[PDB]
């Protein structure tokens, strides 16, 4: 029974591999006191008198103790097995630093004596998940969004692109311009409840200015919400504003291009003769990727980049949130699979270094 | 992969057909090529001599319309492995019920047939 976790900025996702969904998905937080430690919700509970801290930014783990701390939530708390009795399929960033790669490694088989292990691109995972061999994934989560092509299997990091704008930016977006409107979020709750408007009522105008116009001369735009206290306010423009700045990283200071050119800039950078097979097959993925109105846009957007003539399809699959730990049940379920993995006999053959050999 | 339909693939001119069932892959038999389950999902290794004498690989993974995403999502790895075990020889063809290549047709000489039903998922 191989076990799948996929560790986020903002969520971990983990699960059986042969099942079709994570059974756990929790905050990839670990709270420690101010003056023993938490994750998930509880740390978030008990945010008061903790300091909480996110092992992983922008994709990459930058705190192997908290990173240790996770993991051993994931195996005893969420998901109640013994990992020295199972497999594990672990997920990483396509470009994640050579030391990193070997740190996971040493640590799966060191600290939990996993028997057997291995670490895949996520990018990857939900090209699989999508049924896909090739094509170009764009894979926005909590804290970071990237731009992966993949051909024939495997990623091409030359043309890989990371844009520092995601989940996280568009939370804190959506209260400043929520904050402008007039309202105020100081309670406690106040990023999660922004959060949650967001994920509820946000969507992606097919045509921003068009849509500014409707909202500024008709009341039809508009949505009524329901705080914890029972206060209901009105989302107006916000609600396609907060996430326009995937497409306009200028509405938060940054002098990035939007998701919609880095795909574009990211074909540019593959070999001419695959490019048809890329823009045929963008698939987007992740948290980030689930705004109403997003695949329509970006088929929009890239249409108007591309000649007239190129095929554009957008693959924006509903369970997209969970794309990544779906390709890794899928992987880590098949018959092929039990060769693929890194074992315990070979960890101590060759210690950490023998990831870099074994996946890929 | 020290998967036995892997010893057996591209070892001479042909057409070799496997269904995923169950996260595995596992031939069909050679009297039913060219009838697909719409429910199932399929890897079709087509190998071919040149003039040459040189053998070229053709790998296909065929989706039908109600194939549930473990078998598309096996098809698709199962054709990465076959690839790979073939040295990065084959060229990798995704077919969509309905919008298969020209050259897939083509493998089937009396034309492909479509019958609902197949395999139940692995999840
Ligand atoms: N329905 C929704 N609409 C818009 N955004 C959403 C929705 N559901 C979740 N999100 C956002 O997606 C982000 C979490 O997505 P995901 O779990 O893919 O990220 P992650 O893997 O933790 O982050 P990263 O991939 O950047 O390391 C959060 O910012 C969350 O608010
Ligand atoms: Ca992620
Ligand atoms: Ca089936
Ligand atoms: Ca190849």
């Amino acid at each position: 029974q191989a076990l799948v976790i996929d560790n986020g900025s903002g969520m971990c996702k983990a699960g059986f591999a042969g099942d079709d969904a994570p059974r756990a998905v929790f905050p990839s937080i670990v709270g420690r006191p101010r003056h023993d430690s938490y994750v998930g919700d509880e740390a978030q509970s008990k945010r008061g008198i903790l300091t909480l801290k996110y092992p992983i930014e922008h994709g990459i783990v930058t705190n192997w103790d908290d990173m240790e701390k996770i993991w051993h939530h994931t195996f005893y708390n969420e998901l109640r097995v013994a990992p020295e009795e199972h497999p594990v399929l672990l997920t990483e960033a396509a470009l994640n630093p050579k030391a990193n790669r070997e740190k996971m490694t040493q640590i799966m088989f060191e600290t939990f004596n996993t028997p057997a292990m291995y670490v895949a691109i996520q990018a990857v995972l939900s090209l699989y998940a999508s049924g896909r061999t090739t094509g170009i994934v764009m894979d926005s989560g909590d804290g970071v969004s990237h731009t992966v092509p993949i051909y024939e299997g495997y990623a091409l990091p030359h043309a890989i692109l990371r844009l520092d704008l995601a989940g996280r930016d568009l939370t804190d977006y959506m209260m400043k311009i929520l904050t402008e409107r007039g309202y105020s979020f100081t309670t406690t709750a106040a990023a999660a409840i922004v959060r949650d408007i967001k994920e509820k009522l946000a969507y992606v105008a097919l045509d921003f200015e068009a849509e500014m116009q409707t909202a500024a001369s008709s009341s039809a735009l508009e949505k009524s919400y329901e705080l914890p206290d029972g206060q209901v306010i009105t989302i107006g423009n916000e609600r396609f504003r907060c996430p326009e700045a995937l497409f306009q990283p200028s509405f938060l200071g940054m002098e990035s291009a939007g998701i919609h050119e880095t795909t574009y800039n990211s074909i540019m950078k593959c070999d001419v003769d695959i490019r048809k097979d890329l823009y045929g097959n963008v698939v987007l993925s992740g948290g980030t990727t689930m705004f109403p109105g997003i695949a329509d846009r970006m088929n929009k957007e890239l249409t108007a980049l591309a000649p007239s003539t190129m095929k554009i399809k957008i693959i924006a699959p509903p369970e997209r949130k969970y794309s990544v730990w779906i390709g890794g049940s899928i992987l880590a379920s098949l018959s092929t699979f039990q060769q693929m993995w890194i074992s315990k006999e070979e960890y101590d053959e060759s210690g950490p270094s023998i990831v870099h050999r074994k996946c890929f | 992969v020290e998967h036995p339909e892997f010893l057996k693939a591209g070892k001479e001119p042909g057409l070799q057909i496997w269904r995923v069932e169950k996260f595995d892959l596992v031939p069909v038999p050679t009297c039913l090529y060219g009838d697909f389950f719409t429910g199932d999902a399929y890897v079709i290794l087509k190998t071919v001599q040149l003039r040459n004498g040189n053998l070229q690989y053709d790998l296909h993974y065929w989706l039908g319309n109600e194939c549930s995403q473990d078998e598309s999502g096996a098809a698709a790895i199962f054709t990465v492995q076959l690839d790979d075990y073939l040295n990065g020889r084959a060229v990798q063809h995704r077919e969509v019920q309905g919008f298969e290549s020209a050259t897939f047709l083509g493998y089937f000489k009396s034309g492909l047939k479509y019958k609902k039903g197949g395999v139940a998922s692995g999840f």
